[PDB]
């Protein structure tokens, strides 16, 4: 479930991003 | 591995040794006996050659009552009976310079592993030795304990003579024979002999058998060191709670309660103040304006004891004493304690420890459970509580259309604990839920330290180890991991800890706690000591207590001092706790070269500085000091402040 | 999102009504003059459970729309928001309060000599 | 200012004629060790087992597990030393050299003699107790290493080469011998090494692989100092050894200092001191004089504690240092007299400390 | 920018801190050593009604006020990209609202330039 | 750290003194009674000067000893601060305060009766 969870924390990151 | 070269690691267990450490003991009490010898000499009111004494001090009326109970000190109106006291307390302060003496040096020596006294011209023996000659051979079979283990037998004997002794002392220098009832300070004397016997014989069973619980505690000193000081903690805390309902016991009026009748005279209090144009001359005051006119120009004003509530007062600032530094020493036995479970997890001992104070928590599976269980019940009480206050809040304010009559009025604590609170109301349900969800949200805190010290449910997913205890991150990766050493979780327990911390102040200064609001001139704020039947006023609401409590400091000179210097040092902790390291660490190079341009330009040797930063776990040190220092620095001033809290209630405005 | 996980919410928010209206019969507190000891804790719970349950609702609903609002809530959203500060203004002087403040006989009083004098009056 | 060693000593003796003792020794020292690369840290292992009375023979092993600047070095030796005569005593034995990803094996067939350069009835008859004896030493070495690596040959090859270009190889053969402060240590305990002399340098086939055989013989002169020489009898208890003896010790160091751990038992622990009375042996010169070469580098304060336990009946007659305290059949020295006497041997003082204990 | 915020907030704190002093007979110091006297020179005394100490040190601190929260904006315009230390340190601010770079180096929390603007509201 | 660099320090100091005297004679400020023009400027500076040169010598002195702590100042510095404790609390009676408050008659008041005796007459 590793995997699973780090696509989340990768949902949410320092990277540049789209934001509301 | 971490560098721990720091000035303030000086002293770490990992460079000190056993016979070190009783030296490092020993070299403070001999300090602690000359700081207790300065305590009572600024107690003297009036000298033994007449001159007039000291003006009241904070660190004197503390101890007060414990010297009037003990009989050094009288509460007696009369100079000449108060002549006679300034002996005595000069008498204990120079035999506590005699024995502190005794005690550096006995410590000084035991620190230099120098233990050689000249009389006998034979030097001791740590490893082994007879205790006190024939004493320690009758009852220590000639031989001194070989570990921590087999020291709690000889260290209870210890115990023993030393309450023996405090019993002795009470008998023949204090006068105090050992009556068996409860309601004087003979049975002091009576149950110091009570306690030496049961701890000799305990003494006694220890040394024959040693105890086996904890074993691997023998093997590194920081781990049984912080087991202390996670018990230390809670006695104190122990001791805080006893000396609140005990020193307002009608047995313990003759000293604690005699307080109110008697005229204090603190340093710093509001003086005799003069005109601009005062010209003070030996004789008599000349073309000058003096207020009062009852004492000489700059003379420190009395104070009513009784207006003040100096009984309360002083029981308050002892109370919170052994309670600021219980919750700390908790605090500290698990972060000390996480820092030796760090070690064992790094050169790999844990997984074959056989104590179950270790074994019990081996697995992840049930860690997650165990704080997953402080984390929920935490969260359904912090919340079924604040809830509570906050509707108390609205009720009274007549916020959304609703009374005071729709409030928590009508909820106080259960019959069975009534007998807990002098007036029960729900400012005692509130405030035992407040603590309860106070210590279950600094709590999480510790399951943290004692759990994830190397590594999370989290971490073991993300693929790493906490290396350090004092690592403050692995940088902006994962969106950020900032905070997550045991050291960092030691501070988030200080700083979650100051809401239970200040739950107590506001608690026994006789505040209200189940309304943020309470006696401000507004809709229903004023409405609750008739709505409850309060048989006491207390002082404001959460909010309103920074109002009301503040009207005496402002009028006072050096309480207000207090109030700008704790209040400056707080906020500098901002400077040290925001995500703005990478900003100082810059700005100093801009101030180091910026300097070196100005001294090049402006004197023909070039002079620079290299200006220093510190460091983000250096910071969140700094941070955490100067955030707690400057929120309890304040917190004395609520406290010697006065206790405004009234036996009246008020009736409803209407 | 269904069946049980909203049942355990409301059943779970309605044993605990009952725990405050079973808690006031064991505190055997003195009511306030005209008012029924069953109604006390019926109230008080009413308050707490809105002001949790508005909180949850405020908190889900932002997270809702914070990340669902585009280039499409151009028009709809300042329109809305326009709608509650509008709503809420009707509300203040319909609900809230009816009329401006005036006397038990209908006199109003809008200058400090008025003041200074209806006082003394 | 200063620094700290804390050390504890123990000496377990039988009675009758027994020379058997138990040894054990814990050490803890605070200065950074002379090691040029840290941290080295060393676990070594001694056992001795008599194989027959009548020959005399014990087979004895030696295992040498040693990580010096993360570098895994062993070395193993498995021998049967006897005594021939006096003077001779022929050793037969094999062994392995193992340092990271290298390692060779080795056979050996060897001889050693020891010679007094006299030996006089007078001053047999006027000492009671002699020190120093002075005496040489002569081994005949017979070394055969298979040339199994790719290194092992070319070390050969180099070898054959220097000797056979260089006439001076007997002569600064003993600067690689003893490599960088161990040739400091021969002059320091009064020991000449002699030029070594090779009888002959053959590959001879062996069913492995060929395998390169070297053929030597040197000798090494003692001034009295050295322990080998002058005490060649007693650290051979052959004979003595009626049930094995195993020592086994360890140590770690690095920056910090120096952690040692000793213990075993072995006969030879116990010497006859005259007129019924028994005595411990005479503390090994060597070691002293070795020590002091590291030792003199940091100011410490000495914590040392040694415990003797005596046989039933047998209480001491005499001890300077004198024991600090007594408690039944053992004996203790701590502090005073005896912990300036650890502080004069640990720095290299080689002062006397006798214990004469009789039935 | 640096040195005139400091020689300023220096020099106007330490007026506020002293009349504070002398108003609380603090050391024994009357209000009478305090800074009374000191008010906006006369050129100026147009921009004020009853001009005092309240109006020299509500100038001084604008001033200081300013050049503070200036350090800020001057490090927005300067160090978008570069600054002399990450020059040094050999590094590129890639990006405007990046936390830090992390635990290296003692850390660089606060060094893009939205984290500026940050400490310049504050 | 010699010469000029303490040498500016001094120049510094008299030159910000200088200024706040100079600045005076043209602030055009009333004086207080019983007070020197050139004084009040003079001793208001030296107030300023000494609240920035503690703070200043109070800084590098923290930053000096930080650095310069270890196992040889364990009974040094904890003696150092008992000195320093304790030539403070002789300072409060013998520079601060000389003796206990007394009246004008040299009689004392001890007692909370007495003092609401004194209160009313
Ligand atoms: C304040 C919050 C925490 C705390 C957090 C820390 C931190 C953070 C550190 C230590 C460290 C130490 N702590 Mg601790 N520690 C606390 C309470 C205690 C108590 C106690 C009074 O019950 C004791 C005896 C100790 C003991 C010690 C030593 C084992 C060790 C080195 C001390 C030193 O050199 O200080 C400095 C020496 C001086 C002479 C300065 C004055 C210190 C006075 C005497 C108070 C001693 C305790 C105090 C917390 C020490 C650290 C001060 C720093 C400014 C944080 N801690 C509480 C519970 N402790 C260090 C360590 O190595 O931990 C593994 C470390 O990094
Ligand atoms: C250190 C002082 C002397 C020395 C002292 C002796 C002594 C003494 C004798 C030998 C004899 C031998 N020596 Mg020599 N020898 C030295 C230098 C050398 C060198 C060399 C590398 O220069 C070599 C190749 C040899 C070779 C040899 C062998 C042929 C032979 C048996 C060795 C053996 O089995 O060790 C075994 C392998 C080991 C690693 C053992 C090491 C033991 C250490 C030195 C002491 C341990 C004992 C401890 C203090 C007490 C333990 C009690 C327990 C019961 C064991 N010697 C130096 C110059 N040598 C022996 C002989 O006579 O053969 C006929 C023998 O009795
Ligand atoms: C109420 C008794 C408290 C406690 C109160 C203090 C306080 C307070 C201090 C120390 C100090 C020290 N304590 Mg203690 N000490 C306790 C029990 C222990 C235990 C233990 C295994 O139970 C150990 C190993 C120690 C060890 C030590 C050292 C870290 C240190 C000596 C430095 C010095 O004196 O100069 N304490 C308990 C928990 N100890 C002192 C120090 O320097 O701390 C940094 C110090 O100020
Ligand atoms: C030891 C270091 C200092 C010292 C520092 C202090 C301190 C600190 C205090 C005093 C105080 C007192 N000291 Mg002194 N004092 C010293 C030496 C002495 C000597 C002496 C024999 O030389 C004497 C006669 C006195 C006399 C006295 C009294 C005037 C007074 C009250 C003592 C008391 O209540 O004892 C009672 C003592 C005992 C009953 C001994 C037993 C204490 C036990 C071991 C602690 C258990 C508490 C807790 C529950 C621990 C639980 C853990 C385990 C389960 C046990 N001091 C030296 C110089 N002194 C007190 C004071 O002034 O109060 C206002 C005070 O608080
Ligand atoms: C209050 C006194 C302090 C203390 C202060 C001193 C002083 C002072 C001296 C020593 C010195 C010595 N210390 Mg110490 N030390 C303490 C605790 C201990 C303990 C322990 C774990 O209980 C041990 C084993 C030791 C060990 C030793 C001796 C071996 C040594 C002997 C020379 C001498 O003059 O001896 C006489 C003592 C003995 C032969 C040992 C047996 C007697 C007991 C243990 C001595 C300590 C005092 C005793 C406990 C006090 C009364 C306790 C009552 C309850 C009031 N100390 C006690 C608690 N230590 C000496 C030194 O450093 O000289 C340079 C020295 O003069
Ligand atoms: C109507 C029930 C009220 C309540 C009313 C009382 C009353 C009345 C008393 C206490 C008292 C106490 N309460 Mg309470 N208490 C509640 C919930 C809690 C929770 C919790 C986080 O679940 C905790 C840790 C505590 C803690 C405590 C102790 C300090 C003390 C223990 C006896 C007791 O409860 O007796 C009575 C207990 C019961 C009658 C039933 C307890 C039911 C349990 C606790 C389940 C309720 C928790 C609930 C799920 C929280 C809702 C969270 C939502 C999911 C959002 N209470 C709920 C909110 N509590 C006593 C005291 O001394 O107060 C000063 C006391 O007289
Ligand atoms: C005795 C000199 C006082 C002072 C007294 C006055 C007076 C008086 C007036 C002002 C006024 C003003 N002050 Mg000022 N001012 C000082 C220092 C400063 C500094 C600074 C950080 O160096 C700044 C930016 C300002 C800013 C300003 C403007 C708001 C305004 C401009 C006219 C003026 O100064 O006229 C007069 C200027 C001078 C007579 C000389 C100025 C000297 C220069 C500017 C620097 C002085 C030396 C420097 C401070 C050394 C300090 C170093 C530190 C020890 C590190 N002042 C020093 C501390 N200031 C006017 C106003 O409107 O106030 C409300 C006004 O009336
Ligand atoms: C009183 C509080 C205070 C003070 C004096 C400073 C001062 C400073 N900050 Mg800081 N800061 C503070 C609060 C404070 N800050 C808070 C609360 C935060 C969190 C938002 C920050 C966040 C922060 C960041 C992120 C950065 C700084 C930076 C700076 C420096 C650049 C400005 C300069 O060169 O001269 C300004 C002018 C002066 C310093 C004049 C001196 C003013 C008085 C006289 C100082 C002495 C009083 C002091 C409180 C005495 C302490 C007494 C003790 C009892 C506590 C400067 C040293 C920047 C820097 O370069 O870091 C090195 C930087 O990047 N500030
Ligand atoms: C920091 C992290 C966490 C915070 C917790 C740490 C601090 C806790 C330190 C205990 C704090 C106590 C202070 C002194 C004791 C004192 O006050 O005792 C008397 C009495 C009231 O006395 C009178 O007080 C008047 C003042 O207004 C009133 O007017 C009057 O009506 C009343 O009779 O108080 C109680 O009964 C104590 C209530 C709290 C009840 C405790 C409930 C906790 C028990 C259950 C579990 C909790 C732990 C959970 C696990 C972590
Ligand atoms: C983000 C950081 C910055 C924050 C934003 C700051 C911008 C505001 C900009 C300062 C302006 C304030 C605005 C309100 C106007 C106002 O008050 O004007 C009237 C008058 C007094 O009026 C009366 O006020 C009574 C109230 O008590 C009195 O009792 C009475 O005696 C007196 O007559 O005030 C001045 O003369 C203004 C003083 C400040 C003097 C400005 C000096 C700055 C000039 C020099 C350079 C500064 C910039 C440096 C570069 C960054
Ligand atoms: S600002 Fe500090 S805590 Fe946050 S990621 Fe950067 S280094 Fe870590
Ligand atoms: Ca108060």
């Amino acid at each position: 479930d590793a995997a699973k969870m780090r696509r989340f924390l990768f949902q949410r990151t320092e990277t540049r991003s789209t934001k509301w | 591995e971490t560098r721990s070269t720091k000035w303030y690691q000086i002293f770490d267990t990992e460079k000190l040794d056993d016979e070190q450490v009783v030296g490092g003991h020993l070299a403070l009490l001999g300090v602690l006996g000359f700081i207790m010898g300065i305590y009572y000499i600024s107690g003297i009111q009036v000298f033994p050659w007449g001159a007039p004494g000291f003006h009241d001090n904070w660190f004197y009326l503390t101890i007060k009552p414990r010297m009037v109970s003990l009989g050094i000190d009288t509460y007696s109106t009369k100079t000449a009976d108060l002549e006679a006291a300034g002996a005595r307390l000069l008498g204990w302060a120079a035999f506590h310079f005699l024995v502190g003496s005794v005690l550096i040096f006995g410590g000084w020596r035991h620190w230099t592993h120098n233990l050689t006294n000249p009389f006998t011209g034979r030097c001791g023996n740590f490893r082994d030795f007879r205790f006190l000659g024939k004493f320690g051979d009758v009852v220590f079979n000639g031989t001194s304990a070989k570990s921590y283990k087999e020291a709690l037998g000889p260290h209870a004997v210890y115990m023993s003579l030393l309450f023996l002794g405090w019993g002795i002392v009470m008998w023949a220098i204090l006068g105090f024979a050992p009556i068996p009832d409860f309601q004087t300070i003979n049975s002091e004397t009576f149950m110091s002999f009570v306690f030496a016997v049961i701890f000799f014989a305990l003494g006694i069973y220890w040394w024959n058998n040693p105890p086996n619980a904890a074993i691997h505690l023998n093997d590194d000193m920081k781990a049984a060191f912080s087991v202390h000081l996670t018990a230390i903690g809670y006695i104190n805390i122990a001791l805080g709670c006893i000396a609140f309902v005990a020193f307002q016991q009608p047995s313990f009026a003759p000293y604690y309660k005699e307080l109110d009748k008697l005229v204090f005279y603190l340093y710093g209090e509001p003086f005799n103040r003069v005109s601009f144009n005062f010209v003070e001359q030996g004789g008599k005051v000349i073309s000058g304006a003096k207020e009062f006119a009852d004492f000489p120009a700059y003379a420190i004003l009395p104070k009513s004891g009784e207006a003040f509530g100096m009984a309360r007062v002083v029981t308050n600032l002892i109370v919170f004493n052994h309670i600021i530094c219980g919750v700390l020493y908790v605090f500290a036995g698990v972060y000390h304690g996480g820092q030796y479970l760090l070690k064992i997890q790094l050169n790999g001992m844990y997984n074959q420890i056989k104590s179950i104070w270790i074994t019990k928590g081996r697995d992840q599976e049930v860690q997650v459970k165990i704080l997953g269980t402080v984390m929920a019940l935490c969260f359904a009480t912090m919340l079924s509580v604040y809830a509570v206050i906050v509707w108390n809040t609205i009720c009274e304010l007549n916020i959304f259309g609703t009374n005071i009559t729709m409030s928590f009025y009508w909820l106080k604590p259960l019959p069975i604990f009534q007998w807990m609170f002098a007036d029960p109301s729900i400012n005692d349900w509130v405030m035992a839920h407040v603590i309860t969800a106070g210590s279950l949200f600094s709590l999480i805190a510790l399951v943290r330290i004692a759990f994830f010290a190397h590594t999370s449910p989290l971490w073991d997913d993300l693929g790493l180890k906490k290396n350090s205890y004092s690592f403050p991150c692995l940088g902006p990766v994962y969106g950020g991991t900032c905070g997550v050493s045991i050291q960092d979780q030691l501070w988030f327990a200080m700083l979650w800890g100051i809401k239970g911390l200040s739950a107590v102040c506001w608690y026994i200064d006789g505040a209200w706690i189940a309304s943020m609001m309470y006696g401000v001139p507004a809709a229903d704020a004023k409405a609750w000591d008739s709505i409850a039947h309060l048989h006491h006023h207390y002082t404001s609401g959460i909010f309103y207590y920074f109002w009301t409590e503040t009207v005496t400091i402002f009028s006072s000179s050096h309480l207000s001092t207090i109030l700008m210097i704790g209040h400056l040092v707080w906020f500098i902790s901002f400077a040290v706790w925001f995500e703005d390291r990478g900003s100082r660490l810059e700005g100093a190079d801009i101030q180091t070269r910026t300097i070196r341009w100005l001294g090049k330009k402006f004197l023909n040797r070039d002079v620079n500085f290299r200006f220093p930063v510190l460091t983000i776990s250096d910071s969140k040190l700094a941070g955490t000091f100067l955030y707690f220092g400057g929120t309890f620095m304040l917190v004395f001033l609520f406290l010697a402040n006065g206790f405004y809290q009234t036996n009246s209630p008020l009736p409803p405005p209407v | 999102s269904n069946g049980k996980l909203i049942a355990l919410a409301v059943g779970g928010a309605v044993l605990m009504g009952a725990l405050f209206f079973s808690v006031s019969f064991l505190t055997g507190y003195i009511p306030a003059p005209n008012h029924s000891a069953i109604l006390t804790p019926l109230r008080s719970f009413m308050g707490w459970f809105l002001l949790i349950f508005c909180a949850s609702i405020i908190i889900m609903g932002l997270g809702k729309m914070s990340s669902a609002i585009s280039d499409k809530w151009f028009l709809s959203f300042p329109l809305s928001i326009f709608v509650i500060v509008m709503v809420m203004f009707l509300s203040l002087r319909v609900y809230w309060e009816k009329g401006r403040t005036t006397t038990v006989d209908g006199k109003y009083i809008r200058t400090t000599a008025e003041l200074k004098e209806f006082l003394n009056k | 200012d200063v620094t700290t060693a804390h050390s504890d000593y123990e000496i377990v003796l039988e009675g009758g004629s027994s020379s058997w003792g138990k040894v054990k020794a814990r050490a803890k020292v605070n200065a950074p060790p002379a090691s040029p690369l840290l941290p080295a840290d060393c676990d070594v292992k001694l056992n001795v087992k008599p194989l027959d009375p009548a020959k005399g023979f014990v087979r004895i092993s030696a295992v040498f597990e040693s990580i010096v600047d993360s570098t895994k070095n062993k070395l193993t030796i498995e021998a049967d030393i006897a005594n021939e005569t006096k003077e001779r005593r022929i050793s037969v034995g094999e062994g392995m050299v193992s340092v990271g990803d290298f390692s060779h094996t080795f056979s050996f067939e060897g001889s050693v003699v020891n010679l007094f350069y006299y030996r006089s009835d007078a001053v047999r008859r006027n000492v009671p107790n002699p020190i120093y004896m002075q005496g040489r030493q002569f081994h005949d070495i017979l070394m055969k290493v298979p040339l199994d690596n790719n290194d092992l040959i070319d070390t050969w090859e180099g070898t054959v080469k220097a000797i056979g270009s260089t006439g001076a190889f007997n002569d600064w053969i003993r600067d690689f011998w003893f490599i960088g402060p161990a040739f400091t240590a021969l002059n320091e305990g009064g020991q000449r090494i002699s030029r070594i002399e090779v009888n002959g340098l053959n590959t001879e086939s062996g069913p492995k692989g060929p395998v390169g055989v070297s053929r030597w013989r040197f000798s090494h002169g003692g001034s009295g100092m050295v322990d080998s020489i002058s005490r060649w009898a007693e650290l051979f208890p052959s004979d003595k050894l009626n049930r094995p003896a195993q020592v086994e010790a360890g140590f770690r160091s690095d920056s910090q200092g120096i952690e040692v751990k000793v213990d075993g038992e072995f006969p030879g622990v116990s010497v006859d001191a005259g007129g019924g009375l028994r005595r411990i042996l005479n503390h090994p010169l060597i070691p002293l004089v070795h020590h002091g070469m590291v030792g003199k580098f940091n100011n410490f304060n000495v914590d040392a504690q040694l415990k003797v336990v005596l046989p039933k009946g047998y209480k001491i007659r005499y001890a300077a240092p004198q024991y600090r305290s007594q408690n039944l059949e053992e004996y203790r020295w701590s502090g005073g007299a005896y912990a300036r006497w650890v502080e004069h041997v640990c720095k290299g003082g080689v002062g006397q400390f006798e214990i004469l204990y009789a039935q």
